[PDB]
C-alpha cells in the first residue's frame, strides 16, 4: 500500500573534508541544491555551469538560491558521487562530467 | 517517510460561558413527581 | 589625547585550514605580507598580481620579501577576508576583488 522509500542522503564519499565559501553570484535562474557553477566571462559573476564551457567549472552549489540572492555559497573542496549532483543537460557525456572539476579541490567519483 | 513529526501541544480554545443565573435566581430545584405542574399566587389589593 | 585602538588580527575568515607552500620567486620589488601573486606567462616566475589579468590569481604571500628573495612562501589554501588583504589598485571593482581567487583552494569572504 503506502510503500515509499526513505533514502539516506550522504553527498560525501570519502574522509576528505569539504569546505564552503561564498562569492557574489549572478544567478539568473532557480538553481536547486548541488548544481555546478562557473565564472562569467564579461562581468565575472557566478552563474550555473552550462556544461559547454570546458574547464571553467568553478564550484558546486551548497544551498539553493535565485536572482534575489546577491551572493551564493558553494563547496570549495570535497568529493561527491556522480549521481548525487545534478548536471546540466548540455553536459551529456559521462567523461566530460566526471573530469569537469579536475584541477580543483572539488572531486567526483 | 522521514516524517516522525512529534506533537507537543493540545490547545483547545473552545468556548466562553458562565451561567450565573441558576445560582443567582433559582438556587432551588424542585423535581416533578407528577405529569403536570401547578403554580399560583394570590394578589392583594383593597379599597 | 592620542587615542589608539588595539585590534585583534584575524587574516583568516573561516575554520578551513590554510596551507603554506614555497616556490621560486620572480618578485619585482618589496612586496609586503597579504599580497596576491601571479605566475608570469613567459618566465613562469611569481610576481605580485597586477589586478588586471583575469584568473592570474594563484596565491597570497605569507611573509614579506623583496626582489632579492629567490624563494617565496604563500598560502595555497584557506579563506580570508576582503578588507584585511591588501590589493593592487588595478582591481577597482569589489566584485572582481572578491571573485579574483575563484576556482582554487584560496577563498575570500
Amino acid at each position: 500500500t503506502s510503500k515509499e522509500t526513505f533514502t539516506h542522503y550522504q553527498p560525501q564519499g570519502n574522509s576528505d573534508p569539504a569546505h564552503t565559501a561564498t562569492a557574489p553570484g549572478g544567478l539568473s535562474a532557480k538553481a536547486p541544491a548541488m548544481t555546478p557553477l562557473m565564472l562569467d566571462t564579461s562581468s565575472r559573476k557566478l552563474v550555473a555551469w552550462d556544461g559547454t564551457t570546458d574547464g571553467a567549472a568553478v564550484g558546486i552549489l551548497a544551498v539553493a538560491a535565485d536572482q534575489t540572492s546577491t551572493t551564493l555559497t558553494f563547496y570549495k573542496s570535497g568529493t561527491f558521487r556522480y549521481e548525487d549532483v545534478l548536471w546540466p543537460e548540455a553536459a551529456s557525456d559521462e567523461t566530460k562530467k566526471r573530469t569537469a572539476f579536475a584541477g580543483t579541490a572539488i572531486s567526483i567519483v | 517517510m522521514y516524517t516522525t513529526a512529534q506533537l507537543l501541544a493540545a490547545n483547545e480554545q473552545k468556548f466562553k460561558f458562565d451561567p450565573l443565573f441558576l445560582r443567582l435566581f433559582f438556587r432551588e430545584s424542585y423535581p416533578f413527581t407528577t405529569e403536570k405542574v401547578y403554580l399560583s399566587q394570590i394578589p392583594g389589593l383593597v379599597n
